[PDB]
């Protein structure tokens, strides 16, 4: 992923204009071999017409390039793109809500898996293990960088996320399908066995750590039907027609012709169709948007960080449940303990935009 | 006959401990009186549920009312060794296991945990186990065993061991209560079984590695004692309760290493047993908190006992002095029996001779210093 909201923090004079300087996850690091291929294209035709063409071969081409222009239509492929663009931006926001995320189950675990012995610590950390693994299976299944962090299940145990019995447990299973669900039904039968225990104090307690539980899974599912389910090829197809369509028109369409002739709306040939290369980083970057974001999961600089995600939520939970497991300061009155009201300072730096009056409704101002 | 306090309404009792005790907990203080036999017991008040046993303060009681200091500087020093949860008070309440020391800060005549410790540590890469069978004899405060006719005997033994019926177990409530209690508490209870003499009984606790033998055996006799006050009896650990042919108590200790339970782990069993077969009187003397006198009641040879006068060992021998069980020999690997300690034995002073024989090679009759 690539951040640029600490620059955008304000509509500046020049906000998204220095954004144009940016490489990683940049239009340029996308598209620079296409408008190398574009221009190379455009700059050979342009030679060939220029020189090896005859004089009685010109016209046809110049004719040619006449009808090549009156169909290249702009606007018709803008529909195309807007559509699919919105639907991929859709999906891939989507994607991103359904990493699978372990702070409200750590929340859970913690408020309600009780024990300072080496048994209760033991079940907190198992649980919150179980949840890792599954996020992790799913996402080695989904992410290819996760993937190449773990290409067999033997990374997955020297990770320390599942272990050699539960290896065997994991591998004797008779299924053809993913089994990144296992972990969720070991995470069910372990919560049902600490509340047999009197571990899990109350019914509600249960109730509540199997509905966090689902929410986790069906997170997880969801990571499996965006990866199985694919944006549908014949639109994709559509979209990357209508581009291309489009831009062999203007390769064409485009040329510039010898002023010689005085044809009408050609009486110019700058040698290089800038307007036309502008119009290229357009249509092909917006396309290019798509195109990263259709599989969020891949290489890209602007792809999800699923193995930071990984690495947080695993050293985030086994803090949470195990060092924060019943660890709190002594209760004691706070800075506002007399006071009517309980009002924070302002620095210098925010005490001058700051102290206005509070809006209390619209109607309040007749 | 039971207590006069088994007598109060226990509905009573429940209501006040069925409210919510809000913030505070409640630690209850066991320590070994000066008879080496007898536990005391207090409670004090903590602010917050101790995480472990390095939390709970050291505390003090004056050793002159526990036969434990004469004179002026009688007071005497808790220091907490192991932590349980509280059956009789529940979580988050708190027993706590203390070991005493004299006003100078030097370990008390009855402290046996403080050298079985450093034993203990001595030894530990050999990770020595243990479990001990608890024999005990319910009564009532008259003296006389709980359900024997009043002033009088049961049927003579033979159906009493195992056996169930009202005219084959007595007091089965209060080894149900005691099991359960043990079993919340964290203490490492492995079974119970009604013995040969009715209103006896029997619980093993292990197996327990080196220093977690004493306290979790010591725990379990505070909650037999505690569990019996409820019903209004007492649980003796007397090695003879009743003369004549009637079963005494003992306390059959299991011993094994990390050598014993290994493949072929019998020729270190064998080596073990020949040593021990070279200090009968040494672990004798250590077996009893009064040198062996107790003892002497119970190892007559006659009641599926030994002679305390002579040594023995073999393989599935119920009258040896050391047994080593049927399917240990089998097997090439496993523990052996000691049969000889009495019920009222000091687990400290037994897993500690255990070690010093066995495993550190100790001879003569005195305990080594520093080694
Ligand atoms: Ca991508
Ligand atoms: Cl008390
Ligand atoms: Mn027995
Ligand atoms: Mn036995």
């Amino acid at each position: 992923t690539v951040t640029y909201t600490a620059r955008v923090a304000k509509a500046r004079f020049g906000g998204f204009s220095k954004l144009l300087l940016l490489w990683r996850g940049s239009i340029y690091k996308l598209l620079w071999r296409e408008l190398l291929c574009f221009l190379g294209l455009f700059m050979a035709l342009s030679a060939a017409y220029r020189f090896v063409l005859t004089e009685e071969q010109k016209r046809y081409f110049e004719k040619l390039v006449l009808y090549c222009d009156r169909y290249a239509s702009l606007i018709p492929v803008s529909f195309v793109l807007g559509f699919y663009v919105t639907l991929v931006v859709h999906r891939w926001w989507n994607q991103y809500l359904s990493m699978p995320l372990t702070d409200a189950l750590m929340c859970v675990v913690v408020g309600t898996v009780h024990g300072h012995d080496e048994r209760g610590r033991l079940y907190r950390r198992t649980l919150m293990r179980y949840a890792g693994l599954s996020g992790v299976l799913i996402l080695r299944s989904v992410s290819t960088a996760v993937f190449k962090r773990f290409p067999t299940i033997d990374h997955v145990v020297e990770a320390g996320f599942m272990t050699r019995e539960e290896r065997k447990k994991f591998e004797n299973l008779n299924s053809s399908y993913n089994k990144y669900w296992v972990p969720c039904v070991w995470f069910c039968n372990l919560a049902a066995q600490a509340r047999r225990e009197g571990r899990i104090r109350d019914n509600g307690a249960f109730k509540l750590l199997l509905e966090e539980l689902n929410v986790f899974r069906s997170k997880c599912g969801m990571l499996f039907h965006y990866d199985w389910i694919s944006v549908p090829l014949v639109y994709t197809q559509v979209v990357t027609i209508a581009v291309y369509s489009y831009f062999l028109a203007c390769l064409i369409g485009r040329q510039f012709l010898d002023p010689a002739q005085g044809y009408k709306d050609h009486d110019l040939d700058l040698c290089v169709p800038i307007f036309t290369l502008l119009q290229f980083f357009f249509y092909a970057g917006w396309l290019k948007v798509a195109e990263q974001l259709i599989n969020p999961f891949g290489e890209d600089d602007d792809d999800f960080e699923t193995n930071f995600l990984i690495d947080r939520c695993f050293q985030v939970s086994m803090l949470a449940v195990d060092e924060m497991y019943d660890d709190l300061a002594m209760l004691e009155k706070d800075l506002y303990w007399d006071a009517a009201e309980a009002r924070a300072p302002y620095t210098a730096a925010t005490a001058f935009l700051m102290q206005q009056p509070s809006f209390q409704g619209s109607t309040f101002d007749i | 006959a039971t207590s006069a306090s088994s007598h109060l309404n226990k509905g009573i009792k429940q209501v006040y401990m069925a409210l919510p005790q809000g913030d505070k907990v409640q630690a209850m203080y066991i320590w070994i009186d000066g008879t080496g036999e007898g536990l005391r017991c207090k409670t004090r008040t903590l602010d917050s549920e101790p995480k472990c046993i390095e939390e709970l303060p050291e505390w003090n009681f004056d050793g002159s009312s526990t036969f434990q200091s004469e004179g002026s500087n009688s007071d005497m020093y808790l220091v907490p060794a192991a932590m349980f949860r509280d059956p009789f008070r529940k979580d988050p309440n708190k027993l706590v296991f203390c070991e005493v020391f004299k006003y100078n800060r030097k370990p008390a005549e009855t402290n046996l945990r403080h050298t079985c410790k450093r034993i203990m540590d001595m030894v530990s890469n050999q990770r020595p186990w243990f479990g001990m069978e608890q024999e005990y004899t319910l009564m009532g405060t008259d003296g006389h065993p709980f359900g024997w006719p009043s002033n009088g005997f049961p049927g003579p033994q033979g159906p009493y061991y195992c056996g169930v019926g009202a005219d084959k177990a007595y007091g089965r409530d209060i080894v149900e209560a005691h099991y359960r209690a043990c079993l919340y508490a964290g203490i490492k209870i492995g079974g119970t079984n009604a013995e040969v003499m009715p209103a006896q009984w029997e619980f093993q606790i292990g197996p327990c590695e080196g220093i977690d033998m004493g306290d979790h055996l010591w725990v379990a006799r505070f909650i037999l004692h505690r569990v019996c006050e409820d019903f209004g009896v007492i649980a003796t650990f007397d090695p003879k309760p009743i003369p004549g042919n009637w079963n005494g108590a003992g306390c059959h200790t299991n011993f094994s290493t990390k050598a014993m339970r290994e493949e072929n782990g019998l020729k270190y069993i064998e080596e073990a047993i020949e040593k021990l077969s070279k200090r009968h009187q040494y672990h004798i003397r250590a077996y009893d908190p009064k040198g062996g006198l107790d003892n002497a009641r119970r190892l007559t040879g006659f009641h599926e006992t030994s002679n305390i006068n002579d040594f023995s060992a073999g393989v599935a021998n119920r009258g040896a002095s050391i047994r080593i069980p049927r399917t240990v020999g089998q097997e090439k690997k496993g523990y052996f029996e000691d049969r000889r300690p009495s019920a009222n034995c000091d687990p400290f002073a037994v897993t500690e001779a255990l070690i010093r024989t066995c495993l550190l090679n100790e001879t003569g009759d005195e305990p080594f210093q520093y080694k």
